[PDB]
């Protein structure tokens, strides 16, 4: 019952390599190989760029003066930018350039965990002497394909309209192929080899990918009602002034339930709340059938 | 109000029908609505307001 | 009768989903049924899916 | 970037020598690789 | 009465009034989905003629029922896109609003 | 709407789009929702599925 292992990993390019597995019993090259191909293509860490805020751009459907690329084209180009990070799950970079000439991927400011695999990669060109583009490229890490459309549900104030969300291309793997040839080890009846020839963008090492693949593969074998809802709404739902909201939050009042417990006395004793603010709060609470000094006794359940 | 009843009655009319009239009644309502104001009573009616 | 008119122009981006109609130039119509992962795709000896 | 394991098994077996087992959630495309690699091992080896 | 394009809309939260400018027109470049208010519009309808249970409801909760109905233009259900343009046409002789 | 295959289906069933089924059974959804008590009132049910 011989278990396999790896052997010479031949790197022919920054792009792709051929990993090989010596000790494989009868027919196991296929069983292991295809299963490995699956996890390899499907589930793998990736760092693909997500959010991009550009200079004078409100939407991806405009054209910036001084660049022959449409903004949507520039986003599509960025999506094809391959980067690798170490300690950060999400880093934000800053791109800056001007004058006549191509803007490559090496024109960005270099950070601690930033590694650019394709410095020659073209983000966009520059057509005029004085024309300049700055942008924040927000790069985060994830698995699989996360389109830009499903990215908005959580929402939670993506208000900086200058920020254009882009589809997530997370995956090192481009092409994976596995060939089994009979492998003759010195002494043994008949054994097979596994030549997995994979294609990458360079952001993942072959040994690393081949490792995590079988890591996950084995990892699957591991099993082989009273009170008002309004009381739990955040204070922002009350739509108070910025000052009042910040003051309340500073007094550990984050929800409506917290506010309706406080009395006028107690609120006036705070360092930042005057009579105007209290008037506002009482007004907005009364406008929704609420008030101060309300008792709900049992704060909180779970 | 006119609830499950024909038209509706002035506070004085409600006073005539209650034998205890005027300001008195106006107070009850104020304390009545009040009892309905606070939640666990008001949470059902609150959702009706959009 | 109309005092003022406000025209907003939306740009919607849709890609492809089951139910869409696709055809070649030869009069062969069709409708996308399911969107299959690259994993399940038939692939040649080179390893390139279809 | 944590992963997903199944969490709703239910082995429904007919008689004794026969069995039909089912596994509820599983990430997309994991069902085929597991099902197949296993069928291959079960039959051939 | 005359209808208004004003940003003042009866019965809407700040989340609703967020996407509109002071004049009541959605900002350029603001991504929207179904239900978002593109253009706030309000039309006069007076004396709503309510009923007894409604009259009780209002006096309990103390809400002034507006004399204005909400006609605002909102994104059709199911469609989601980004606003790339806004054009305002005004009758010759009627005062142009702020946004316009 | 446009139709697709779904060979995985049993003879006695058909694939129905989520949104479609939501819009179609809307009154049933309201009724069940306030039947179990997930919704205070029908208005609340509407607001919920909306």
């Amino acid at each position: 019952f011989l278990k396999p292992r790896l052997v010479d990993i031949e790197q022919v390019s920054s792009t792709h390599a051929k990993v090989t597995l010596e000790p494989l019993e009868r027919g196991f090259g296929h069983t292991l190989g295809n299963a490995l191909r699956r996890i390899l293509l499907s589930s793998m860490p990736g760092c693909a760029v997500t959010e991009v805020e550009i200079d004078g751009v409100l939407h991806e459907y405009s054209t910036k003066e001084g660049v022959q690329e449409d903004i949507l084209e520039i986003l599509l180009n960025l999506k094809g930018l391959a980067v690798r990070v170490q300690g950060k799950d999400e880093v934000i970079l800053t791109l800056n350039k001007s004058g006549i000439g191509p803007v490559t991927a090496a024109d960005i400011t270099h950070d601690g965990d930033v590694e650019i695999v394709k410095p020659q990669h073209v983000i966009c060109h520059l057509t005029d002497e004085n024309a300049s583009i700055s942008m924040r490229i927000k790069v985060q890490r994830g698995r699989g394909y996360v389109p830009a459309s499903t990215r908005i549900h959580s929402e939670e104030d993506e208000r900086p309209i200058g920020r254009l969300l882009v589809d997530a291309c997370y995956s090192p793997v481009e092409r994976i192929a596995y060939n089994v040839e009979a492998a003759r080890v010195e002494q043994r009846t008949d054994l097979d080899k596994l030549v997995i020839e994979m294609e990458t963008n360079g952001t993942i090492d072959p040994e690393e990918a081949i490792r995590r693949a079988a890591t996950i593969l084995a990892e699957q074998l591991e099993a082989f009602p009273e009170f008002d809802p309004i009381l739990l709404r955040p204070v922002d739902d009350l739509e108070l002034t910025v000052r009042s909201a910040n003051c309340l939050k500073a007094e550990a009042i984050h929800y409506i339930g917290d506010l309706v417990q406080r009395t006028e006395v107690e609120l006036l004793k705070t360092p930042n709340l005057g009579k105007k603010s209290l008037t506002e709060i009482k007004d907005v609470l009364a406008s929704r059938g609420l008030s101060l000094g309300m008792r709900l006794e049992n704060w909180p359940p779970a | 109000f006119g609830i499950d009843m024909n038209t509706d009655y002035t506070l004085e009319e409600v006073g005539k029908q209650f034998d205890v009239t005027r300001e008195r009644i106006r107070q009850i309502e104020a304390k009545a609505l009040r009892k309905l104001r606070h939640p666990s009573r008001s949470e059902v009616l609150r959702s009706f307001l959009d | 009768g109309v005092l003022k008119i406000v025209k907003v122009y939306l740009a919607v981006k849709r890609r492809i989903q089951p139910g869409d109609k696709m055809a070649g130039r030869h009069g062969n119509k069709g409708v996308i049924s399911k969107i299959n992962p690259i994993e399940d795709m038939p692939y040649d000896e080179n390893g390139t899916p279809v | 970037t944590e992963f997903l394991k199944p969490r709703l098994v239910d082995i429904e077996q007919v008689s004794s020598t026969h069995a039909k087992v089912t596994l509820e959630p599983l990430e997309r495309g994991f069902g085929h690789t597991l099902g197949n690699a296993l069928r291959r091992i079960l039959l051939s080896s | 009465g005359p209808e208004e394009i004003t940003a003042d809309i009866p019965n809407v939260g700040e989340a609703a009034l967020s996407k509109l400018d002071e004049s009541g027109i959605v900002y350029i470049g603001a991504e929207v989905t179904g239900g978002d208010i593109l253009v706030g519009k309000v039309t006069p309808k007076g004396e709503t003629q309510l009923t007894p249970e409604e009259k009780l409801l209002r006096a309990i909760f103390g809400e002034k029922a507006s004399d204005v109905k909400d006609s605002s233009l909102r994104v059709p259900n199911g469609v989601s896109g980004t606003v790339i343009d806004v054009q305002v046409f005004t009758r010759d002789g009627v005062e142009k609003d702020k946004r316009a | 709407s446009v139709i697709t295959v779904g060979p995985y289906l049993r003879l006695h069933q058909c694939g129905l789009p989520k949104k479609m089924a939501l819009e179609l059974f809307k009154p049933f959804i309201y009724g069940k929702l306030e039947l179990r008590g997930l919704a205070t009132t029908i208005k609340a049910a509407k607001k919920m599925v909306e």
